[PDB]
């Protein structure tokens, strides 16, 4: 279990919108302690049964939360991501799809600088199965387990997490890192809190073309990582130069091509599958 | 999104940077009274493509009458150039740069991208001007060199100058790349830029640097807060059913398969494609379902991937969404049966009602084959071919 | 040049006119998301086209709820509008405006366009704000004030004053009033106008003035030294043959009838259409063929004028004009032969070698009939159908 | 004959592009005086065998010019059309199509203050078959005659050009006065200098959709125009607010169509005729 828990206390910024709402309740229904949540000009009022503040500051006096999930769109985000940075948080997870890459550019350098730790953006979120849902992602899909899953995609997540619940393993902690081009946690910040983590016997990693996230992985990985990884990377089919839907998902001079990423992953020794219909079956030699 | 080049050197004028005096044409009389209002000749003529490689496929020349310029707008107003890196179709041109003809006495690269390693706005500068920059960084990766602007302080003029140098200019031509270097630096950062190429960027006879071309790229996520680039975006560039679908919150992109995906779902869609090629398939498109799979979005995003003639089979794969899986195999009928879908449709559900909506699809009667599990309705769909 | 709602709402924005908050938007997604970017409901959603009567159409509405927000652009995006000013086949909405509602006191109408008669740039008023001026105009035209700008002096607020007390607005609407009319009328000056339409010019419930709706148009001709404004052409809002046409120098509008007419000269091609419609035809579209009748441009015309499967006959009716007349007929069967014309073709030359050319189209061995005469000619291809 | 003659001298601004040299050659085999021509930047050189000037000025100087034909691009016409103004031209020719509609009501201003005349623009030009020709209109359709001919359409005065040719008549003078929205003269300018030419005895007056120029000029005939008059308006059949060709060709606001013009054509006693065949026909009954 790394990262959150049943004992994180979270509130929510845009707390009262549309999404935000929505997936709240998704989190409080399934016991994690939303303390409350933030959206201008609605402080001081209730929603979902829990306390509205105007300023993420206020919040926190107010309920002592250390992580924030962020609901706010785009043009407001990095606004929104930095005045937590600014309350204090310790944890930031944002949804938020959009954001343009200057901004996370610069907030990027902030986080690092203020030691804040943030997922996303434009991610599904993360779940520690039993204890605590911060996300988007369907709850019932998975189970307290031992396998630890970091992805650039949301639903590729749901296969793997899938697989791993039926083959009765289950899962410790499950963590989307976002599909865009700048997020604020990447694979080997991620691949490093799973080794030091008791309750994870062995690591699922997905990614896709784009980048050299993975390729960097790899080589910490070898370096670094003992416990078994079994990697996937999606996009093996994909034409060059075109955002396949993600805005970090693109080839660009010809660089951060599926298979470079699986040669990599096995340079240093890490069990790569072709076909994400046998992650299961991977882990099952581990 | 992508800037003609006509378009990049207006905002380099508004920047203050040089580029050779020119018009934008739209008919051959434009394009031959440009002549005169330019000067004397000789002139280039280029036809205006988001694409490259516009010289190679005969899109670029000097010519020296007016007569010749005539002809050559007649040529190519409202045909497709076809370029090594424009599709089989080419893109249409609708637009001729006459500009003024350039002395050229050197040519060097200048450049800007977002790098993802360092996390930086980085500029590359090159002596190997005229050349494609991605062979000069695997072939010769030392006469490439890069700052990487600072976010705290912005762009600084030392970096200028140190580019300026190490590519071995000096007097004033450092003076000259420094004001070019923090030019470029600041546009990107204000018109939220994804990239710049000013390949090449000319040391004329007479001594001064130009900007020759330029190939501007925006960061889509931010147009938002950038009008005028929102502006002068060039749909007639583009597959027009990429527009067509993001209307409707759908992500397509068309390949060369005769299978179409339908998944929910950027990974999973990539994912799909893969697993479908792994069996012998061979993905015609990749469209990734942003709204909820409702029947209105799953109708359009047959239409869409039906528009192509190769596709003989489609694989829809949906995974969870905020829609009950019952409803969705509902949907997919009512799409199947008003769109008039001849091809076998394979569907493979999984979430809410996933064995209840695989029983709608069967009884249903029409051809759609409910899929046991993901490899199942990949050897399916690749078998239906 | 016509400019979309949006458009103009942006240009007064910068000269300081007032127009209600809103965004353009062009997903459901965005549309609804403008919702808490402008405020507490209930807002306005408008369909952009350039056409008017949008109201009737229900291409406007008033909604209380993201959701419905989200509804209305779900409907309409991607789809054609219809309002008694467009044809039939109506404008594609591919954006849609969200913004505020606001509290209306009282509609007025202000406008300006340049007056032939006087030579002068107009500006008129009316109390009766929210209607047709045309019917305004006619009915009631002692209701509408009007003032010209003296080229000489620019617009000067005594002006401004004048109609705003004739519409009998007092304190600080006085002052409003003025300050709108001073930037409407630079506006014009400036962006080398066409047309200026606010309908309505509205005084809201808490006493101001506000542009609710904007309609400008452009003066083509000035584009060379308007480019903002050459940036916001939206092609899409037209018929697409005209543009083509333009391109190969040539002037194209579509019409019902089913006799093509290809003709030089915009006069002569206006007088065409009527007296092959003086002896029963129908004219299909009026054709100018601005460059020189070289087989390459009539090759093109004759491919736009048939796009229209109506046309059951064309004719051609070239007088003098800078090409030989059997250099004409040689092109036309050129024509006939490589676009395959199907339907009957009456041809009229008059000029240097109209003899010889008459001849050659009538030896070709195609369906040309060469006329002898105008009024032969027009009978012939009414004849013919 | 009216306007020109076998006396008046002409110099062409522009003279040495394209359209300037071709139809310069044109009016010299034709026999008009051309004088010489204007082109900043080739003052000092000859052209199709006359002077080439610096200046508009330069050029009245050493000619004694006094009207001047420009072939000059839209964008820098009403700087050449100006300059002549001040050079005292006391008439100009301005074939050029395409200049702003903003800067022909300027011009306009100006060339009424400076009492000079001015042809066009977006025209044919003006001819006085047998002595002199300054234009782009084919000369050899025309013959020495009694017709006078003002029209907004160039191509359709070739069509009445022909017919009075063929029926014998011949024309006194040709007057194109342009297709744009503000020209520089109206019908009632060229009527009223036709009402007072011997050599005119009836006249031939073409217009189209657009404007109110016909129904003004007809009030006028009514009341001052004494010859017989036969006129012809074309754009029966053209659609409401589309420009035709001409900028100055479209309906606007229910108003200039080819009907009402008609109408008012007959109501001051004006030979109408429908078919632009019978333009010669119509000519024998006077
Ligand atoms: C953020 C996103 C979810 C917001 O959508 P939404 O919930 O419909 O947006 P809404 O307008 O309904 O609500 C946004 C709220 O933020 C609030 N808000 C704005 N700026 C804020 C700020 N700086 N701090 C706090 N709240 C803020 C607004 O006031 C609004 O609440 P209100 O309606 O009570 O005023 C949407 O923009 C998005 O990014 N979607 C893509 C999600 C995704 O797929 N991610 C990847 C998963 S793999
Ligand atoms: C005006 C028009 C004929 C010019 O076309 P063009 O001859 O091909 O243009 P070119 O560039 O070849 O020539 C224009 C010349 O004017 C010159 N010029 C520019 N500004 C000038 C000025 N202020 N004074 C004098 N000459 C000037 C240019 O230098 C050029 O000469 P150059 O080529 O020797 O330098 C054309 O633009 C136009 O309006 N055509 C339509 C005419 C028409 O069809 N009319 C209706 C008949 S019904």
């Amino acid at each position: 279990s790394i990262l959150i828990d049943k004992n994180t206390k979270v509130i929510c910024q845009g707390f009262t919108g549309s999404q935000g709402t929505f997936h709240s309740e998704q989190a409080i229904a399934y016991g994690t302690k939303m303390v409350g949540g933030v959206t201008p000009g609605k402080g001081g009022t209730t929603h979902l049964g829990l306390p509205v503040f105007n300023t993420v500051r206020e919040a926190v006096a107010a309920t002592g939360a250390t992580a924030s999930v962020i609901y706010v769109p785009a043009p407001f985000c990095k606004d929104s991501i930095l005045e937590a940075i600014d309350a204090g948080i310790k944890l930031i997870i944002t949804i938020t799809e959009g954001i343009p890459t200057l901004d996370m550019l610069t907030v990027k350098v902030k986080l690092d600088e203020a030691g804040v730790r943030m997922i996303g953006p434009n991610c599904p979120g993360v779940i520690t199965p039993g204890e605590c849902k911060i996300g988007i992602q369907p709850g019932h899909i998975h189970k307290p387990g031992k396998v630890g899953i970091v992805s650039r995609s949301g639903t590729l997540t749901y296969e793997a997490v899938k697989q791993t619940t039926d083959y009765g393993f289950g899962q410790s902690t499950c963590v989307g890192i976002g599909g865009d081009p700048i997020p604020g946690s990447n694979f080997i910040d991620i691949l490093e809190m799973f080794e030091k983590d008791p309750q994870t016997e062995a690591i699922v990693m997905i990614g896709e073309i784009g980048g050299s996230a993975e390729e960097e992985a790899a080589a910490y990985i070898k370096e670094h990582v003992t416990k078994p990884v079994v990697g996937y990377i999606a996009g093996v089919t994909a034409p060059k130069g075109k955002r396949m839907g993600h805005a970090g998902a693109i080839i660009a001079g010809g660089k951060g091509t599926a298979d470079e990423k699986f040669a990599a992953l096995e340079a240093a020794g890490v069990k790569t599958v072709r076909s994400l219909a046998d992650i299961g079956e991977a882990l099952k030699t581990v | 999104m992508n800037l003609h080049e006509y378009q990049a050197k207006q905002l380099f004028a508004r920047y203050g940077l040089p580029a050779p005096v020119g018009y934008a044409c739209t008919t051959p009389r434009e394009a031959e009274e440009a002549a005169s209002k330019i000067g004397a000749g000789p002139w280039v003529v280029k036809c205006q493509v988001h694409a490259g490689g516009r010289g190679k496929a005969g899109g670029v020349k000097v010519v020296n009458s007016k007569e010749d310029i005539r002809a050559f707008a007649e040529n190519w107003l409202g045909k497709r150039l076809v370029t090594y890196q424009t599709d089989a179709n080419g893109q249409p041109v609708n637009q001729i740069l006459v500009e003024a003809a350039t002395d050229i006495a050197k040519e060097l690269y200048l450049g800007a991208v977002v790098d993802r390693s360092s996390r930086r706005v980085v500029f590359m500068a090159s002596t190997e001007g005229g050349v494609e920059i991605e062979k000069v960084a695997e072939e010769t990766p030392h006469l490439i060199h890069k700052v990487a602007l600072d976010p705290l302080t912005g762009p600084m003029p030392y970096q200028g100058r140190e580019l300026a140098f190490k590519l071995g200019l000096e007097g004033k031509l450092v003076q000259q790349f420094t004001k070019i270097f923090m030019g470029l630096a600041t546009i990107f950062l204000e018109r939220d830029l994804a990239l710049i190429e000013i390949n090449p960027l000319v040391i004329t006879k007479q001594g001064d640097l130009i900007c020759l071309d330029g190939k501007l790229g925006a960061d889509g996520n931010a147009l938002f807060r950038q009008p005028d680039l929102r502006e002068m975006r060039d749909q007639s560039q583009e597959d027009p059913r990429e527009a067509q679908a993001a209307q409707w919150e759908l992500n397509y992109v068309a390949l060369d398969g005769n299978i179409g995906c339908m998944v929910n779902g950027a990974g999973l869609a990539m994912g799909t494609m893969d697993i479908v090629k792994l069996h012998g398939g061979e993905p015609a498109n990749f469209l990734d379902v942003g709204g909820g799979a409702t029947k209105e979005r799953v109708t359009e995003a047959f239409k869409i991937i039906l528009s192509d003639d190769k596709v003989k089979a489609v694989l829809v794969n949906i995974f969870g969404g905020i829609v009950r899986c019952d409803l969705i195999a509902d949907g997919i009928i009512g799409a199947v049966a008003e769109v008039g879908v001849n091809v076998p449709v394979v569907v493979r559900l999984e979430g809410n009602n996933a064995e209840l909506g695989a029983k709608k699809l069967a009884d249903s009667g029409l051809n759609i084959i409910a899929a046991k599990g993901l490899t199942d309705a990949a050897q399916q769909v690749v078998a239906a071919v």
